[PDB]
RNA sequence: GCGCCGGAGCCUCGGUUGGCCUCGGAUAGCCGGUCCCCCGCCGGGGUCCGGUGCGGAGAGCCCUUCGUCCCGGGAAACGGGGCGGCCGGAAAGGGGGCCGCCCUCUCGCCCGUCACGCACCGCACGUUCGUGGGGAACCUGGCGCUAAACCAUUCGUAGACGAC
RNA sequence: UUGGUAAGCAGAACUGGCGCUGCGGGAUGAACCGAACGCCGGGUUAAGGCGCCCGAUGCCGACGCUCAUCAGACCCCAGAAA
RNA sequence: GCGGUGCGCCGCGACCGGCUCCGGGACGGCUGGGAAGGCCCGGCGGGGAAGGUGGCCCGGGGGCCCCGGGUGUUACAGCCCG
């Protein structure tokens, strides 16, 4: 029943730590617990556990004793960033990132269109009511 | 001011010293359903220890020392009273705060929260044993096994009728939103650009 | 150390059909009904391949001590199997 | 000894004084892996002190400096003889690594033996470091990481910072 | 109209292990449970808000039963969420686990 | 602090409510200033500790402030009485106002309502 | 002379500043809809479709009070306030649902136009569940009621005295 | 180091201590470790800990070891062999 | 009006100095006169392997695409030493 394996060459989403908030790829496995690149925002190759990152289901063909240049290439041949814009999870990241620096006036005028969706709601489920009850009885 | 804690597979120790700690700093707390505690060990060890707590007992009068209690409920309090200084009057503050029941009876139409903290799959191995508490409290006497089981599925199937009517006010809500979505579509974009929706 | 992967294939036969759901499995064919759990072991299984012709088990990471157990329990399927097909006939006599 | 943080190498030389009757002492090299130049050179001193005749009040000092690996990116499989104390009797082992930098398959060294065996590191000894080609490693827990074509899961995956929520009302599946 | 006050609650005193000390009080609010979260609440005043039987003058206002004693958050206490602060006389030890306002007009924004 | 923008009014018998500041005294006090209509706020000084800022910066480019108010005109001398010279002044500066905030939408809602806390609401953790 | 339901007043006391009213269990596997196909007096059994760092996200939902005049736009008139029946209701009984009506207007809420309020002029206990709990009398509508225990008198099946 | 086969036994060479000295830790404690004392306010530490009993590991700590059908929790100090 | 002493009660604000704790930024030397890092398979230019890469063969899962085992040193990719 497991869907994501970890492969070597599979693009990976760092959770937490120095470069929180980027994507990295599975280069080789040297230890039991600790992994070895992200050539779009200029990640350095470094070390790294398996705790503090997040794999997708992405993967390409393409030799590990390769170095950044033929890892920038494969990036750039793949493009990873517009199915990463087109992932639902990142869509709705940038939306908590707004709902974390909304404007409270911003968010008293949609805590009013909210009070005038609530009104909506009590007129128009009240007629779904009525309308139920008079398919029951 | 009143958390209702649920009691499924939550550790002795660990979920005790989370109440201890949230009782003394003052929030009302009501635990509830202790029927599926389990300890790590056999059941030769789990066993010997009810055995070594009851063989240290009183020799002149056992009318008056320690009492060997059969609920799960009062072995709770037991441990909690063991670990707080009940001789103290902040312990006896905090014996009124406390409020502990085996099973769920009166306000049982309630959401309760899980401490994440006293979780077996948490703390413990899965390739670890375990022995039921209920099972012990049966075979040293508890008797009221099958009377709270019975009425366990009294409540649940009222909850089964209620939650699938639960359930059927759900297809309403998303049903009314697909009728009036010529007036409110100006209503959801403004959300959308906030992020509310996605 | 935690061997990473140790397989162990079984060729059920056609008469032998299985369907699993978690770790639960019903096994029919000629005569004879058997069910049995496998929560206890926590494995991984697999019925894999069209018309279901053969299944897999695995253990992921796992010791010395836990990669024994998974043999043992291939070799209560396959006596469960030959019990379904074929059957067991215990014959004994008595000795004064 | 204290095996604070990761080790660092010391390229230390070092001689005794010039003498009357001779005129230069042999010089010798040694690379010593330890937290600070102090203690590498104490271990230096300790070393030439048990060889030959040398003692740290008549010699010198010549240079004691790093030097950087010059493949950090290429995996190296190293094999470290252990010459250790027991605490009945003297024994010695032999035991492989895999690390990029040496400083750091000399720092899981320590780990790794003051678990296995309670390596206390105060009267323990490194003879020598080398590389192996991957054909001639011994440790099948080595030998194992060379796959090219592999594929697998992970069996859990645990979770932490559970203190700072506190409180949950669904159970969080660990199956990820 | 409504709230305008944070939930802190009173925990203790800063003590060792058979000596305490009552001039340095301890307070924990709710909603915080870190030194570089609790940097926000530098210099905020606190109140311990309770009643007597003796009707006290309001200023501004009729005379009442409340009382108030003021204090003052110096900074914080431990790793995973403390305070410290000290006000003007000594809390007794009736003064265990109770609900306090925390004045946030004297303000750094 | 910078002119223009809305402040949260604390230490006055009015608390709680949203007052567009509109620029610095020369003595010191920070003379803030609502609609006589919607906020309901006179010609009052405040403090820059006892002001808690919101960022939300109108223009405040265009307007102009008279040479006869200064610090002794707003002195408690004695009974309180409204004198002609405040309306006519609160007219003035309210037709200023006026019509940068009829220009914003939904702005005169964010002035006449009040602060209030609920339930899993703390400064220190969102953003205004 | 005592009590069940609806005034002018008076002592004493403690925490408070909105509720979250709910299936189940798996954790090396689940959640939600159609369920075309069967068993079942209307629920499961599979089949299918989207999600899986969970949006059918408790890191979540709803209430939101500065007030009042007038003209408008969607909004809505089938709705809001209450009286009379019908059910549900006990592990430690809820002040819950629906329908007719004696009664009322298109006002509540979301945006535009205008006017007003002790605007108390720089310093604080404001904001609440409150027909809150306990004790005493003073008042007035509807409605019922005129009790028992102890000391003692006879008892030994009781028995130092009580006590039975 | 002597006398005893060994003791909380006796008798001797060097330093420090109770007696003449309390505080902090070691649960309670003549000798263990650190450090020695006028009365207060602020900042900061040794010895020591940071599941609760009381202030802190509630670090998004690592390496690996151990399942016991009588584990483990500290120098004095309160239990062990082949 | 100038100077000086003091308030019947309760509090707040401001500037100046001293003692502490913390945060945001900017500049410069050394290394092997730093190892290494990205840009023009950088061209010419000789050789070698395996965690065997294109391709070839063997066997089975899908109606023409993938798996495991050998052949191989560049090949429709890497790669280390001059």
């Amino acid at each position: 029943v497991f869907r994501r394996f970890v492969e070597v060459g599979r693009v990976a989403y760092v959770s937490f730590g120095p470069h929180a908030g980027k994507l990295v790829a599975i280069v080789d496995v040297i230890d039991q617990n600790r992994a070895l690149d992200g050539p779009c925002t200029r990640v350095r190759r470094q070390a790294m556990p398996f705790k503090c990152m997040q794999l997708t289901d992405f993967i390409l063909k393409f030799p590990h004793s390769a170095r950044q240049k033929y890892v920038r290439k494969a990036w750039e041949k793949a493009d990873i960033n517009t199915k990463w814009a087109a992932t639902r999870w990142a869509k709705k990241i940038e939306a908590r990132e707004r709902k974390a620096k909304m404007t409270d006036f911003d968010r008293y005028k949609v805590m009013k269109a909210k009070k005038m969706r609530n009104r909506i709601i009590k007129n128009e489920v009240k007629k779904l009511q009525r309308a139920a009850l008079l398919k029951a009885s | 001011q009143v958390l209702v804690l649920d009691g499924r597979g939550h550790l002795l120790g660990r979920l005790a010293a989370i109440v201890a700690k949230q009782v003394l700093l003052g929030r009302k707390v009501v635990v509830v359903r202790c029927e599926g505690i389990n300890i790590s060990g056999n059941f030769y060890r789990n066993k010997l220890k009810y055995l070594a707590f009851l063989r240290k007992r009183m020799n002149t009068n056992p009318s008056r020392g320690p009492y060997h209690f059969r609920a799960p409920s009062r072995i709770f309090w037991r441990t909690v009273r063991g670990m707080l200084p009940h001789k103290t009057k902040r312990g006896q503050a905090a014996l009124d705060r406390l409020k502990v029941f085996d099973g769920i009876p009166p306000y049982d139409k309630k959401k309760r929260m899980v401490v994440p903290a006293a979780l077996k799959v948490v703390r413990l191995k899965p390739t670890r044993k375990f022995a039921y508490l209920g099972r012990l409290a049966h075979e040293v006497g508890w008797k009221y096994q099958a009377v709270t089981a019975t009425l366990e599925e009294k409540r649940k199937e009222k909850a089964k009728i209620h939650y699938r009517k639960k359930k059927q006010l759900m297809r309403l809500r998303k049903q009314a939103e697909k009728n009036v979505e010529k007036k409110i579509s100006k209503f959801t974009d403004v959300l959308k650009t906030h992020g509310l929706l996605v | 150390m935690k061997t990473i992967l140790s397989n162990q294939t079984v060729d059920i036969p056609e008469n032998v059909d299985i369907s699993l759901k978690g770790r639960t499995v019903i096994v029919k064919g000629p005569r004879g009904t058997l069910r049995r759990d496998f929560n206890h072991i926590n494995v991984e299984l697999s019925l894999l391949g069209k018309k279901k012709k053969r299944l897999r088990v695995d253990k992921w990471w796992g010791n010395r001590k836990e990669l024994a157990t998974v043999r043992t329990i291939c070799s209560h399927v396959q006596n469960m199997i030959k019990g379904v097909t074929l059957g067991f006939r215990y014959k004994m006599r008595s000795v004064y | 000894m204290k095996a604070s943080g990761t080790l660092r190498e010391y390229k230390v030389v070092g001689r005794c004084l010039p003498t009357p009757k001779c005129r230069t002492p042999p010089l010798y090299r040694m690379r010593i892996f330890a937290p600070n130049h102090v203690v590498a050179k104490s271990r230096f001193w300790y070393f030439v002190s048990q060889l030959k005749k040398m003692k740290k009040s008549s010699g010198e000092i010549v240079y004691c400096g790093q030097v950087f690996e010059k493949s950090p990116l290429r995996v190296k499989n190293f094999g470290i003889w252990l010459r250790y104390d027991s605490r009945s009797g003297t024994h010695n082992m032999y035991r492989e690594y895999r690390d990029l930098t040496t400083a750091g398959a000399v720092t899981q060294c320590y780990r790794d033996m003051g678990a296995r065996h309670r390596a206390r590191a105060h009267s323990i000894q490194i003879m020598k470091v080398e590389e192996i080609a991957a054909s001639k490693c011994r440790r099948p827990a080595v030998k194992q990481f060379h796959d090219s074509k592999i594929k697998f899961p992970l069996p859990h995956r645990v979770l932490r910072r559970q203190h700072k929520p506190r409180f949950t009302t669904k159970r969080p599946n660990t199956f990820f | 109209s409504g709230r305008l006050w944070c939930k802190a609650i009173f925990a203790g005193y800063k003590r060792g292990l058979r000596n305490q000390r009552e001039h340095t009080a301890l307070l924990k609010i709710e909603g915080v449970y870190a030194r570089d979260e609790t940097e926000f609440y530098l210099g905020k005043r606190c109140a311990y808000v309770y009643k007597a039987k003796n009707n006290t003058v309001t200023p501004g206002g009729k005379p009442n039963k409340t009382r108030v004693i003021w204090g003052k958050v110096t900074r914080a206490h431990g790793n995973s969420g403390m305070v410290r602060a000290k006000f003007r006389s000594n809390l007794p030890a009736k003064a265990i686990g109770h609900r306090i306002r925390v004045m946030l007009y004297p303000s750094r924004i | 602090i910078t002119p223009g923008t809305i402040l949260i009014i604390l230490t006055g018998r009015h608390r709680g409510k949203r007052v567009v500041f509109l620029k610095q005294l020369s003595s010191g006090l920070l003379l803030v200033t609502g609609p006589l209509s919607l906020n309901r706020v006179p010609l009052r000084r405040t403090h820059q500790k006892f002001v808690i800022a919101t960022s939300t910066k109108i223009d405040i480019s265009g307007v102009k402030i008279p040479k006869h108010l200064t610090d002794a005109y707003f002195k408690k001398k004695k009974k309180y009485e409204i004198t002609e010279q405040r309306k006519v002044d609160q007219k003035a500066v309210d037709s200023q106002i006026l019509p940068k905030i009829k220009a914003v939408p939904q702005l005169q809602g964010y002035l006449r309502s009040v602060f209030a806390l609920t339930n899993g609401v703390y400064p220190h953790k969102l953003v205004f």
